[PDB]
């Protein structure tokens, strides 16, 4: 068996069930941010193409998938009892798949002991507490200035729209 | 078949009254609408009410 | 006739704005005035025919007898 | 052990349990549930998700709420105070009369009895009713099915018989009416009141009753039909007693199980079912029987849907059976009633030595005759009262009359019919239709016989009938 | 707020994989961006598969979903007698809004054991076939079963039209709520019926739900249950609902294709089983209650509107079996003019007396049988040529009733009216008389009796059943009238 | 906004545009599709995917290539200038006289009119049919629904309906040919080149081609049908006229929908159907009726498949229908024309009062006798005569020359017929069969009344004979 662990993020299935195993995982031992900061460089060094096809190539033959990172990024110690599961990845050819873990891992790994809101007619009130409505009126203490009508408007809308709606 | 006469006059007006609210409603919305928005204080009552939810959300 | 005092301001005193003007009340709007008189001959159309502003008086008749 | 909701997909409900996962049937409580939810495991789903089975209905569950595992399978009130009473699946009351209050509690999952406790031959259980005990010689705590719609008072046909036999029986009866309109339980309620065999200064009146209608979800339905079950497993096994068990309609409890395979992640078999339909009836079908551990007279009122049995899952009960009703609604239709489709109701205890050769034998002419008569009825449908012989006329009329023979009135829908009925107990009767095959008088109209009691009083009614 | 709020998470053909609002109640009415409701039905776990109510070519994806919070109610009172809405409760009518501004939850369970009581209560139709041949009770739930209109709604219209007087009557048990759940029935069917009702202004304590055919799926289905919850509030309230649900067969359809949009299953037929349930559980919530209840009622009077008499048929099958009977209608019979056009074989109530008057079960239980054995002769040797000349006086007898049980297109009645005719025939004034012109005879016959013996009508109407001198009086008048109406 | 080809299955485009996703049923234009391309968006799938749908070829189509969103569903042009033009589906010609320019263009997808304004009732419309209109006495603006097998001269009966109707129209008239034959356009091209009325001193002329032909993808069949209302809704309520419209054949806008069910990731309902197949017939039909703001008298031509109509479609679509129409093959094969089934086909103004009770009784009547000389039909189908009952012989007799009396041979198609058809007025309609009734005949040759209008002529021809 294991024993189920979720730090704020946080899918449950496809990729969720899988970040959830790591999350228990890398979290036992806490190599979660050292593998998160990990993850987060190799989410870029593997995105790449230098390789568009020489670090996610998966197939124009299966050779890849015996290893091309169980040897390429095993060739690098980054991931070094976590590139035991990119190696899974990597066979079981869900290497295309891994942005959604990392972006499951980080907004897993940030708000990963946070929280995430947007109310009403802002948009980037997008942050990562342990609080709230006394932070989002900190953002209001950003200057209340700037917000609750714009990025995203009580123009036609909240306010404007229900002014119509009752017709 | 005196009646109907009336009735029409009657249900053109009411009709009427309704096809003014519509155009007046489109219209009047349409018109004084669109001005508005110079309030940086519709925010501020943005604000207001976003403090009567930082606030009053307890 | 409803609400909010703002949003109202900008529409309630805009109901009346419209009564508030009654040759054109703020707008009769001439599409309001044309499509109005489609409707006002159609509804008479749709309608019986017998001039609404007329009173239909009697008539009177002499049945089948042998 | 604690899980919460995650998922609801109707009522089944997948409950992932932190760990803490117990075995499938396991009733969980769910908490915050309004009420009493039982979720019965029923998968252990894989990681701690469990498919789970609400007996309830849901209508307002908090994604993520909380379940706190009641551990083990549905242990419900059981015992004696359950007769006279009106429980529920989950052994509580239903009657409205204050609690079931038990000492025994049982998890509703019971099981078939050995071979040895088996009892290898069976004997007749009479009904007193001609065309019923001939056909089918109905065997002291067997399975019975009652192949049967509605309609003819389907309802009112097994109440009838309960009436019959149920009162005048020695032990207890256990009824579960799954799948059972309320209302008709409603005025049957009343009426079991009213008859005292719902006695409300008995809750032993003779009954117990279990009820799990239509208006229940599947699995409250289907598990209605556990509970029924394990409590005249009490009377039989605990009590010693010759338990009836009443179950209106065992087919709307399979049907639940049917309506549900696929959510069950069961595939639609064969007609939509569960595929596991056979050990959904028949590993539960195993545990109710006669052991030696006394008699459990099993009574299934069977829809069979527009009646229809070459469906499988009639041609298995069968395979439990050893009485079967196949009411014929032709029989019905015909206005007899008994309206049973007599050469599809038997027993198989049939026999010359068994049932006596009297019997047996008469049976034997006249299923016969029947299929006969039939044969010669192929040409009357269309063809009436000549296009034929008239020695093969006598058999034919003789059809028409015994026919009447069969007919035995009933003794409750009186009310409707204007009809009491008869009950007519057996060497009257063998003897009655013996005479017909004597073929007594005749220049009698063929109605001399209908809905009579004995065979004299379709004598009585033939003076009669020449005013 | 948009914290209990979502993004659509997928969207398209109404079936919306919902972000969000992960604390959502099961079964919550949900809150659009298109300001809209939608049924959380399916908690998945990493998505809450929506039901959208109503259109969704408005809707585009990751747009808001917002709590209702609410489990589905509907407004509910009396003062939906005397209004067509859509179930949510809105006019379409344009009658302004109901007074029915109460709500209450669509699916309030169905009584129990003891709260019910038994039916004992008749109640009639106005159709001398059917309270004759079905005496009609109070509380049901009973298949109405025909094709479409021939007036197949007539026959309906008849009945509600004949509660127009009982609730010119007194009592929930004379005077009824009429509540027609009109599914999928078009703005055009409708248009035309409650056009009807309304000039038959039978509407007054009469609900037209109407769920037209443009309707979206959810929403056909959902009246039903919106009527359901209203019905049962009459009933516990002591008011005798009726409900006509015509027709379930289409909201199967509904419920399904909602279902198979779900990729939630397509059993037997297409359908996901539960559907009965659905129903069951529906109409459960029909019933007679007892006195506690107000003694009310929810009559539920369910329509089929076979395809081709479909009826083993699973939706059929199913409703069969909880129907405790089913009124077929004939059409044959309605070729050969016979309208209503019934096949009583295919028409039965298990019920019978409970839901009826003496003075036509006096009338009638002959009658049935005066038929039936008509029939018979007809049947072995399937020649409507005899067998016996007894009969060809007995056949005569039959043929008259067939005369008698039709129905006027268009034309209900009252229970003493009712019995004049029939008494007249049962005890045969009219054999003496060709079957075509015993309803002749009725015309003037009623006319005369309606104007005569409206007194002993009055009798009769009285003792809901023929006295010794509503009979005395009419074993003359029937023969000296009879005599009148031929010389 | 820009999508770009994402996945092509066919004419189902899977577009990903990522430049936001415009409405389910915004309308697409492809870009790299010069020869306009319309997808109209079916889904918002997700990953700012919609699975759209392209009416048409999907040639050249790389995956990834821009589609460009139209910014709004689909428009089209609407204005009198469409009448006597055969407009495609795309409110463009296919009358090919340059392209059918209008003032206005409409969004075709619509709502379905209030049920106020909706005229609640309505009245019966004479065809100039005996059948018909004895029998199934059809109403003014109705939806009339034509139930007929595969060509079975109900595509010459259309036709005929045109010629006898649409002449007399006071209103004009739509053609929307969803699924027609390319063919039979023409044919009907040349029959209204030939009628004048469809004039082409008149681009408003008497009758509007709207077309959706069947080498159409399905898109364009599909979506025809909502087009062709757009127009006609606007000429009845816009234009404030009668409509006549012309719709053959619905079916396969039906079948058009249906057959993108599938690959639409549906589950196809029954048979492949759609399970919204209902849901189509409301957001069409409802919006077809008669308001107060005109009529739209709606004729659809119905396929009824394999001329099931047990099946679920026409099944449904009887519900719809003011005037149910079947056309009777069994009859049909008796060479009979008009061929109908008239025990099948309805009108729901069939039923007394409304039409004149008389004129329907007698009707009555006869759609008994017949009905029961239906009955007979087993028994005779072996037994044939001899032993069975003298009155019944009668009506059988009766029967079959009312059967004969229905049919009347074809006026426009004396190319089809050889005859000339025939076109009979109420009265001897009423009294025609009303006169069967009497039994006037019945020494006079039964089959002399097939392939006749009035009842008189049909005397006649059997008097010639004797």
């Amino acid at each position: 068996f294991a024993k189920l662990v979720r730090p704020p993020v946080q899918i449950y299935g496809i990729e969720g069930r899988y970040a959830t195993a790591l999350y228990s995982a890398a979290s036992k031992q806490n190599k979660l941010e050292q593998v998160e900061k990990e993850l987060l460089r190799v989410g870029q060094i593997l995105k790449e193409p230098k390789m568009a096809a020489s670090l996610l190539n998966p197939y124009v033959k299966r050779s890849v998938k015996v290893k091309s990172l169980s040897d390429m990024t095993a060739k690098e110690k980054f991931s070094p009892l976590t590139s035991n599961l990119i190696n899974l990845l990597a066979e079981n050819g869900r290497l295309t798949n891994t942005p959604a873990v990392i972006s499951a891992f980080s907004t897993m790994m940030s708000v990963h002991r946070g929280e995430v809101p947007c109310t009403v007619t802002t948009a980037s009130a997008l942050d990562e507490t342990t609080l709230t409505e006394l932070k989002t009126v900190l953002k209001s203490f950003l200057s209340k200035g700037q917000v609750l009508k714009l990025e995203v408007k009580i123009d036609p809308s909240i306010m404007g729209g229900m002014i119509v709606r009752i017709g | 078949e005196v009646k109907n006469r009336l009735d029409y006059h009657i249900s053109v007006q009411n009709m009427m009254r309704q096809k003014e609210q519509e155009h007046m409603i489109n219209w009047v919305e349409k018109r004084v609408v669109q001005s508005i928005s110079a309030q940086q204080e519709k925010e501020t009552i943005a604000k207001c009410i976003a403090d009567l939810k930082l606030l009053s959300k307890k | 006739l409803d609400p909010v005092q703002k949003l109202f301001v900008d529409k309630i005193r805009e109901y009346r704005t419209k009564r508030q003007t009654s040759g054109g009340p703020v707008d009769a709007g001439p599409e309001y005035q044309q499509d109005l008189d489609r409707e006002l001959f159609k509804l008479k159309q749709m309608y019986g025919k017998a001039d609404m502003n007329t009173f239909p008086n009697f008539t009177f008749e002499d049945p089948k007898f042998e | 052990t604690t899980g919460r909701i995650v998922a609801v997909i109707g009522a089944v409900v997948d409950v992932q349990f932190d760990e803490g996962l117990p075995p499938i049937l396991n009733a969980l409580e769910v908490q915050g549930r309004e009420t009493r939810l039982v979720l019965e495991v029923a998968q252990h789903l894989g990681e701690s998700t469990v498919r789970t089975i609400a007996m309830d209905g849901t209508e307002g569950l908090v994604r993520g709420q909380k379940v706190l595992d009641s551990g083990a399978p549905i242990r419900i009130p059981v015992g004696p105070e359950t007769l006279g009473r009106i429980m529920n699946v989950i052994g509580e009351p239903i009657d409205e009369r204050g609690p079931i209050k038990t000492k025994q509690f049982a998890a509703i999952h019971a099981e078939a009895p050995e071979f040895v406790e088996m009892s290898v031959e069976q004997e007749i259980l009479v009904t007193g009713i001609k065309v019923v005990d001939l056909l089918a010689p109905y065997a002291k705590g067997g399975k019975i099915g009652l192949f049967g719609g509605a309609g003819v008072g389907k309802t009112v046909l097994i109440m009838e018989l309960i009436n019959n036999v149920a009162k005048a029986h020695g032990g207890y009866s256990v009824f579960a009416g799954v799948g059972e309109r309320t209302r008709e339980g409603n005025d049957l309620y009343h009426e079991m009141i009213e008859s005292g065999v719902i006695n409300l200064k008995d809750a032993t009146s003779k009954v117990a009753l279990v009820y799990g209608q239509m208006n229940e979800p599947p699995g409250a339905r289907a598990r209605v039909a556990l509970t029924g079950l394990t409590v005249a497993e009490y009377f039989r096994d605990q009590e010693g007693q010759d338990v009836l068990l009443f179950i209106d309609n065992i087919f709307r409890f399979t049907q639940a199980g049917s309506e549900v395979s696929a959510l069950l992640g069961r595939i639609p078999s064969a007609v939509g079912y569960q595929p596991t339909l056979a050990t959904d009836m028949g590993t539960m079908q195993e545990r109710i029987t006669t052991t030696k551990k006394g008699s459990i007279t099993s009574v299934q009122a069977i829809y069979v849907p527009a009646d229809d049995l070459t469906d499988p899952a009639p041609a298995t009960t069968f395979a439990h059976l050893d009485a079967t009703t196949v009411l014929s609604r032709a029989i019905a239709e015909l206005g007899i009633y008994p309206a049973v489709d007599p050469l599809d109701s038997t027993s198989r205890i049939m026999d010359p030595n068994i049932v006596g050769s009297e019997h047996y034998d008469v049976a034997r002419g006249v299923q016969k005759i029947l299929q006969d008569y039939k044969s010669l009825q192929d040409i009357i449908a269309i063809l009436g009262m000549d296009e034929l012989s008239e020695e093969d006329k006598l058999t034919v009329s003789r059809a028409r009359k015994i026919q009447r023979f069969l007919s035995q009135p009933f003794q409750v829908a009186e009310v409707f019919t204007g009809h009491l009925g008869k009950l007519v107990p057996l060497k009257e009767t063998i003897k009655g239709f013996q005479q017909i095959l004597a073929g007594e008088y005749d220049h009698l109209p063929e109605q001399a016989f209908y809905m009579v009691g004995p065979i004299e009083e379709a004598v009585a009614k033939a003076d009669k009938l020449a005013e | 707020d948009l914290e209990e709020t979502g993004r659509v998470l997928s969207i398209g053909d109404g079936i919306a994989r919902v972000h969000g609002l992960r604390n959502v109640q099961a079964e919550e009415m949900v809150e659009f961006s298109s300001g809209l409701k939608g049924m959380s039905l399916n908690l998945e776990p990493d998505n809450v598969g929506v039901v959208v109510f109503g259109n969704d070519k408005l809707i585009k994806e990751g747009d808001i979903v917002k709590r209702t919070g609410a489990i589905v109610d509907v407004p509910v009172g009396e003062e939906l007698l005397g209004r067509v809405v859509d179930a949510l409760g809105n006019a379409i009518d344009g009658k302004g809004p109901i007074g029915s501004k109460a709500r209450r939850r669509v699916g309030l369970k169905a009584p129990g054991i003891i709260p019910r009581i038994s039916v004992r209560e008749p109640m009639q139709t106005g159709i001398k076939a059917v309270d004759s041949l079905v005496p009609i009770g109070r509380g049901q739930r009973e298949l109405i079963i025909g094709d479409r209109q021939t007036g197949k709604t007539s026959i309906a219209i008849d009945t509600i039209i004949n509660q127009k007087r009982f609730n010119d009557g007194t009592d929930e048990k004379k005077k009824l709520y009429c509540i027609y759940v009109a599914i999928g029935q078009k703005r055009s069917t409708v248009a035309q019926l409650v056009k009807r009702l309304t000039d038959a202004d039978a509407m007054k304590y009469t609900i037209v739900v109407s769920a037209t055919a443009s309707d979206a799926a959810p929403l056909q289905y959902l009246a039903p249950y919106s009527g359901c919850s209203m019905g049962e509030y009459f009933r516990d309230n002591g008011k005798h609902a009726l409900i006509i649900y015509d027709d379930l067969s289409k909201q199967a359809v509904a419920y399904r294709q909602m279902s198979l949009l779900l990729r939630r299953p397509p059993g037997r037929e297409a359908y996901p089983g539960d559907v009965f349930y659905l129903h069951s559980r529906l109409l459960e919530r029909a019933a007679k209650m007892n006195d506690a209840f107000g003694g009310g009622s929810l009559t539920a009077l369910p329509v089929i509107e076979t395809q081709a008499g479909d009826v083993s048929a699973y939706i059929p099958t199913n409703v069969i079996s909880i129907t405790d009977g089913q009124i077929f209608l004939e059409t044959e019979l309605f070729y050969k003019g016979i309208r209503p056009a019934i096949n009583v074989g295919l028409s039965v109530s298990r019920v019978g007396s409970a839901a009826q008057t003496r003075a036509m079960k006096q009338v009638a239980g002959t009658m049935k049988l005066e038929l039936a054995q008509y029939r018979e002769v007809a049947a072995f040797a399937q020649f409507g040529s005899d067998l016996d000349a007894a009969t060809q006086q007995l056949l005569s007898r039959g043929v008259r009733l067939t005369e008698l049980l039709k129905q006027g297109q268009y034309s209900p009645m009252a229970i003493e009216e009712q019995v004049a005719v029939i008494y007249a025939g049962v005890r045969g004034y009219l054999d003496k008389l060709e079957p075509s012109k015993i309803t002749k005879f009725e015309n003037a016959f009623l006319s005369h009796v309606i104007s005569q013996h409206q007194a002993l009508l009055g009798k009769i109407r009285t003792d809901g059943k023929i006295s010794e001198e509503s009979d005395a009086k009419l074993k003359e008048i029937v023969t000296n009238f009879l005599a009148g109406f031929e010389a």
